[PDB]
């Protein structure tokens, strides 16, 4: 079963920190991710989200598109352009997520929730792989 | 009325650019000229990166 994950990391009011989102246990090539990572907007602002370029290829045609209109909602779909040659077919670190800190944030920890109800994980074909998600969270020091 | 499965900018066929305004439209931009009734493809009542897929299937068919 297909995992995508979110990390966890630890900072201080104003700073920024990085969070990797990975994915694990690979088999059946990867043509589609859409996931979405709630986070609390009043504690972090999201300065990017980035692609794992070694995994995440053909990033110049599009492959990797990120929606942060909604607050503290992030976005993420992996599409192979192509349908057959920029698959993700091993384990590892998807993209980085890029928070900054609110200078006035408590201390304590604040999930990263995947959203189970729009996660989707197909193949090169749009079949689904079965899948599972695991959350993370950001711990204010 | 538009009958062309896909066509989002409404021009009677469905090629690559529709799937830049798809595209587009999923990062949360403003595209001109988009057809917002025509990108749940697959009518499954939501927009996403499934949509994307499908569209892109149906233009390398
Ligand atoms: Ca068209
Ligand atoms: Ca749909």
């Amino acid at each position: 079963t297909v995992k995508l994950s979110v990390g966890t990391v630890s900072g201080n009011p104003g700073d920024t920190v990085k969070v990797p989102v990975t994915i694990s246990q690979v088999s059946t090539p990867v043509g589609l991710i859409c996931m979405d990572i709630s986070y609390d907007a009043s504690k972090f602002t999201v300065k990017d989200v980035l692609p794992n370029t070694d995994l995440v290829k053909d990033t110049d045609n599009y492959s990797f598109i990120v929606n942060t209109s909604t607050p503290g909602k992030i976005s993420i779909t992996f599409t192979d352009p192509t349908l057959a040659n920029y698959p993700i077919s091993v384990d590892g670190i998807l993209a980085y997520l890029d928070f900054i800190i609110n200078s006035n944030a408590t201390a304590g920890d604040s999930a990263l929730t995947v959203d189970p109800a729009t996660l989707i994980v197909a193949d090169e074909n749009d079949k689904d792989i079965k899948d599972a998600a695991s959350n993370g969270k950001i711990t204010v020091t | 009325s538009n009958t062309i499965l896909g066509d989002l900018n409404d021009d009677g066929v469905v090629n690559g650019d529709d799937i830049v305004m798809m595209r587009q439209y999923l990062a949360g931009k403003t595209v001109s000229g988009i057809d917002k009734n025509a990108l749940d493809i697959n009518g499954d009542g939501a927009v996403n990166g499934r949509d994307l897929m499908e569209l892109i299937k149906k233009v390398s068919n």
